[PDB]
């Protein structure tokens, strides 16, 4: 049943920084030591992205709808697998067949269903002081679903669930697209030790699997958990947890790859002109001089006709 | 001594290429 | 001589987004036949 | 195709269809449908290329309009119905079913759509039911004049005429989809072998050359890179090869003499077809000697040659 | 496709004798150009090399009272040294002070 | 613009069974109607022979022509006929084309609906 | 014709797309033409 | 009334070398950069440079007069 968790601190949004992420290897293909511009759908550098807050202190619950127009680029820091899972769509009331990506506390959960996903969706744990043990009991996030096409599962697992205490520890980063009626998926896993931001350095988003379901998302929401131990919508706890956002577009890229058939560093012909010629040349490192990259052209405005004075018009009142 | 048909100016002008002259 | 350059794609292009689509169907010869031309326009200053 | 019910043009039904197999000469040799026109590829070819899907597309229309299923081909439904690209790839199969789906009275059943704001890209259906404007003021909803339902039903009669005999329609997609390839025609595995020129066919990509080993790594889903020009070297483990490309010059000390003859190879290792080797290639009619001469007859890297 | 036996092993002659067709034309006014570019070069090399020969038969089998042929200086010696893909001449030379 | 082709028209013996017609073609049903007739009088005005759903089976029929006359028609063909089957005398009369808009209930009242010029339609004896 | 933006405007792609694919074949000879008479042009000036 | 061609031209990027340091100048192929620190020539204009009137040897030839270096 659909209950709206509040006590929720509104705020508005933060943004920060892109420090060379959104960066994927956009084929199934293999190269060494090689240079390749591949055109396609990648992020631009040094760009804005969003910041959200799910942190103890408020209770600054961050679970919004979103857009999904042309790519994603989404982050989780965490220390407990806060994270879950994603619902996408375009309507999200079991109206359009939408999509759900989800991880549950025994299984991915991977289902493209016309589940009635309504305003607050969230999964909660169940922590036990008699004994110390947190647990799955709360799963509310659609109501209704008659008629679907495909779903997906893996064998089932065991998750943590507990909270820890101190700093961001393992840095999650995922991927989203649509196209080709599929749905491009890729993804990375680093570790990290920080604090408060995102880290900086490259990295290399290898491919996990492209879900082939022909439909027209839109928008789109998270799925991390929360915590209890108040009211339904009152009585949780969110849960020391942050995830960060991106947008992809279409931009010339060059791709360093190594010996290996991995990749290392990356530039754009478009972001910052020093770049541009960077390609232009085809190397990440230019020599002294002048060279020639591109042509300027202005566009146009207040496109005209001015055809003769009409000032002799067919004399129809005369009819 | 326009549709894509450009002229570049040199390094060195008349100015620049007399005085070498005079030298 | 007079330095000559010339941009590829106007020439074959005249302003379309279209083209453009077409002409990188060739080749790379909005490449080529630059450096073709920079060899000489270079050249020439160094030949003064 | 054994599909006892199809959907709607405007409803066009379509399928995905991997993990499979298709022993399509059937679907050629049958002869038992009107068109199995095929785009893209040769039907008398779908035995040795695969693929990893298939979107099989079915719908139903008048004989009449087939020929509008063609890309780049305008027809109404062409146009405001069914859409194709102007690259598309794949086989077109439509067949008469006036024998199974027409009833006296006119099968009222197959709709139909007629109008639209714009034209549909390609496979991009429309369902659409809102009511068709062509009146500056919107009706918002009573059908009639200047405001319209879309959709017309063909009713096809037990005795209708061949452009109106209903023919069903089904489309196929084989858009040449590589990075892994799952669904595949029907072939003869065949035994691997390296260290000798040989023909392939690994997983539809044709070459030639020698197949080594390889000592690089791919990742879970990598099926194959290729260094520059978009050339293979490796498939699924393998590094590819050719298998020696070189030049034949001939040396003779001129007619006049003789007819003797010797044999040049460019930048081969003639245990790989007397003998005498160099950073030239390798020679084959002559004799490497510890002499001294001038040169007469130059092969290179140091070799010259003479009577 | 870029490719020809991707063609080849796709669809029958005569479409495939129509888009070889051209495949070809580009593969060869990729070439004719190509020899051109690498052709001109073979020249200007030799009026480069010449050049070269002319000062091993001028410089450095003996002396030539011109200027600026032999070196920067009243020419007295020029002895030469190798290379990987040309010549170098090394002008002894004399500069008043 | 909703022209009304009728056809069938003339005089019969009393009794006699007949299929007349009505047709619109080249029009892009817009987008299924239905459509029958009406019957005035040279003395009386018009009645409700029938209606029949455009491109549908959904049809209406009078009294009258309920028992002895079918409206059929084939928008492949692009027309609709109602069998005049038994030819009652009563059919003595000019019957006119009629085009019910896209609703079947309000061609009941008619006075917007579209007509044909009118096949005189006397039902001799 | 000889002028782009027409040929697109009178047409739809399919056939508008060879039109230009000729119209190509020609210009980028053009182009090529007039440089190897820009190259030698400016190699005798070299000699010179 | 007289027509004309809205302003067109070429990009040159200016670099001492990545070797070096990363700040670049950019050219507009014989423009008035109104029509987009600043700095005008006889060969266009160059965007992040310093107009000194000094007198220097050549490292990096814009044209009509104007190196550029580091
Ligand atoms: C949270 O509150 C909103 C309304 O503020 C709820 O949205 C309503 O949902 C019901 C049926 O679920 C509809 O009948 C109402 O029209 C909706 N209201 C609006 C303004 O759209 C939402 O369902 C609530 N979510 C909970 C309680 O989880
Ligand atoms: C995670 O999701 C899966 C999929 O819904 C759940 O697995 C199913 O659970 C129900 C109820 O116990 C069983 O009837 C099904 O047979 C399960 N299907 C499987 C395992 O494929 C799983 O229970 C969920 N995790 C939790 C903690 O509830
Ligand atoms: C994907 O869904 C969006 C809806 O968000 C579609 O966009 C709408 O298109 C209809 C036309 O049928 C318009 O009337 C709406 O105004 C549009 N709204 C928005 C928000 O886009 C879009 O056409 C769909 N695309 C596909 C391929 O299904
Ligand atoms: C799509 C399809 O195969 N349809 C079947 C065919 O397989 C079969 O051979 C034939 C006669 O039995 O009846 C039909
Ligand atoms: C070098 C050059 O032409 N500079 C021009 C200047 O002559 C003109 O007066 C001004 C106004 O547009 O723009 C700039
Ligand atoms: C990105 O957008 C935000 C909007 O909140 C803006 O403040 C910021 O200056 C933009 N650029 C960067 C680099 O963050
Ligand atoms: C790949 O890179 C790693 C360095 O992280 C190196 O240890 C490894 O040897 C490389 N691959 C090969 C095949 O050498
Ligand atoms: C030719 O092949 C043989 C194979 O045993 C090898 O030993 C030899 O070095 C090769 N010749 C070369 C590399 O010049
Ligand atoms: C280029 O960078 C390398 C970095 O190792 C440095 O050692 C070298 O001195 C640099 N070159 C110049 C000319 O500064
Ligand atoms: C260069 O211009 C500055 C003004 O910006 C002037 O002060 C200086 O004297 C000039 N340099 C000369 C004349 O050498």
């Amino acid at each position: 049943q659909c209950v709206n968790l509040t006590t929720r601190t509104q705020l508005p949004p933060a943004y920060t920084n892109s420090f060379t992420r959104g960066v994927y290897y956009p084929d199934k293909v293999f190269r060494s030591s090689v240079l390749h511009s591949t055109q396609d759908l990648f992020l631009p550098f040094f760009s804005n992205v969003t910041w959200f807050h799910a942190i103890h202190v408020t209770k600054r619950f961050d679970n919004p709808v979103l857009p999904f127009n042309d790519g994603v680029y989404f982050a989780s820091t965490e220390k407990s697998n806060i994270i879950r899972g994603w619902i996408f769509g375009t309507t999200l009331d079991s109206k359009t067949q939408s999509l759900l990506i989800v991880n549950n506390a025994t299984n991915v959960v991977i289902k493209v269903c016309e589940f009635q996903f309504c305003n607050d969706p969230f999964l909660g744990v169940y922590y036990h002081k008699n004994n110390k043990s947190w647990m799955e009991s709360e799963f509310r996030v659609y109501s209704s679903a008659n008629n679907c096409t495909f779903e997906y599962v893996s064998q089932p697992f065991l998750m943590d669930l507990e909270g820890k205490q101190g700093n961001f520890k393992n840095l999650r980063e995922f991927v989203f697209k649509n196209i080709d009626g599929y749905f491009k998926i890729y993804s990375k896993h680093t570790p990290i030790n920080l604090v408060r931001d995102l880290p900086q350095g490259f990295s290399a988003l290898e491919p996990l699997v492209d879900l082939p379901i022909g439909i027209n998302i839109t928008r789109f929401q998270t799925l991390l958990a929360l915590h209890r131990s108040g009211d339904s919508s009152s009585g949780w706890t969110a849960g020391a947890a942050a995830y960060y956002v991106g947008y992809l577009q279409p931009r010339t890229f060059l791709l360093k790859y190594n010996e290996n058939g991995t990749i290392t560093d990356a530039v754009d012909c478009a972001l910052d002109p020093l770049s541009e010629t960077k390609c232009t040349l085809k190397s990440f490192t230019v020599e002294k001089g002048i060279y020639q990259t591109s042509n300027f052209r202005v566009q146009p405005t207040e496109s005209i006709v001015r055809f003769p004075n009409i000032t002799n018009l067919c004399p129809f009142g005369e009819v | 001594l326009f549709n894509g048909l450009t002229v570049l100016p040199p390094l060195l002008t008349d100015e620049m290429i007399a005085q070498y002259t005079s030298a | 001589m007079t330095k000559t350059s010339v941009d590829c794609t106007m020439y074959i292009c005249g302003d379309s987004t279209e083209c453009s689509n077409l002409l990188l169907q060739y080749g790379s010869f909005c490449t080529q036949l630059n450096r073709a031309l920079t060899g000489i326009a270079v050249e020439q200053d160094k030949n003064t | 195709f054994n599909a006892t019910r199809f959907a709607s043009v405007y409803a066009w039904n379509r399928k995905r269809i991997s993990n499979c197999v298709a022993d399509y000469s059937v679907l050629y040799n049958s002869a038992s449908f009107s068109t199995f026109k095929c785009y893209g590829v040769s039907p008398t070819k779908l035995n040795d290329l695969c693929f990893t899907n298939v979107y099989a597309d079915s719908f139903v229309i008048r004989g009449d309009e087939v020929r509008q299923i063609a890309p780049g081909q305008t027809g109404k439904i062409a146009d405001y119905n069914y859409k194709l690209p102007d690259d598309f790839t794949g086989c077109v199969i439509a067949w008469n079913s006036n024998n199974l789906d027409s009833k006296v009275g006119g099968n009222y059943n197959y709709l139909y759509r007629l109008f639209r704001k714009s034209n549909l890209k390609p496979f991009e259906r429309d369902i659409s039911t809102e009511i068709y404007q062509a009146g500056s003021t919107p009706c918002n909803g009573v059908e009639g004049f200047n405001c319209y339902f879309p959709l017309q039903s063909y009713g096809f009669q037990p005795t209708n005429g061949v452009g109106y005999q209903p023919y069903r329609v089904v489309v196929l997609s084989f858009e040449l989809l590589h990075a892994p390839a799952t669904v595949c025609g029907p072939k003869k595995s065949t035994n691997l072998v390296k260290n000798k020129c040989v023909n392939f066919n690994f997983n539809g990509l044709t070459g030639t050359g020698v197949l080594t080993e390889s000592n690089k790594k791919f990742l879970p889903f990598q099926q194959f890179g290729r260094d520059i020009a978009d050339t293979t070297d490796a498939v699924r483990i393998l590094d590819i090869t050719p298998c020696s490309f070189g030049g034949v010059s001939v040396i003779t000390p001129g007619t006049n003499t003789s007819n003797q003859v010797a044999v040049l190879y460019q930048d081969v290792n003639c245990t790989e077809v007397n003998v005498f080797q160099t950073r030239a290639g390798c020679l084959i009619g002559a004799e490497h000697v510890n002499n001294s001469y001038e040169c007469d007859i130059p092969i290179g890297a140091g070799i010259c040659a003479s009577y | 496709s870029s490719v020809l036996n991707d063609i080849l092993s796709r669809l029958d002659p005569p479409e495939a004798e129509v888009q070889i067709d051209r495949l070809i034309t580009g593969r060869l006014q990729s070439l004719q150009t190509y020899v051109t570019q690498q052709l001109i070069r073979a020249a200007e090399i030799r009026a480069s090399a010449n050049l070269a020969a002319t000062k091993m038969s001028e410089c450095v089998l003996g002396q030539s009272k011109r200027v600026d042929f032999c070196g920067k200086g009243y020419h007295l010696m020029s002895f030469p040294q190798s290379a990987p893909h040309g010549v170098v001449f090394l002008h002894v030379t004399y500069v008043p002070a | 613009q909703v022209q009304l082709v009728e056809s069938g028209g003339g005089s019969v013996q009393a009794g006699g069974s007949l299929k007349l017609s009505c047709a619109a073609s080249g029009y892009a049903s817009w987008a299924r109607k239905c459509i029958g007739w009406f019957r005035q009088a040279p003395g009386q005005e018009r009645e409700g022979v029938a209606a029949i759903f455009d491109f549908d089976g959904s049809t209406y029929y009078s009294d009258s022509v309920k028992g002895r006359f079918t409206i059929s028609g084939d928008n492949a063909k692009n027309t609709v006929s109602l069998q005049m089957n038994s030819l009652l005398p009563k059919d003595t009369a000019v019957y006119y084309c009629t085009v019910a808009f896209g609703t079947c209930d309000n061609w009941y009242r008619g006075r917007g609906d579209y007509w044909g010029q009118g096949t005189q339609v006397t039902v001799s004896s």
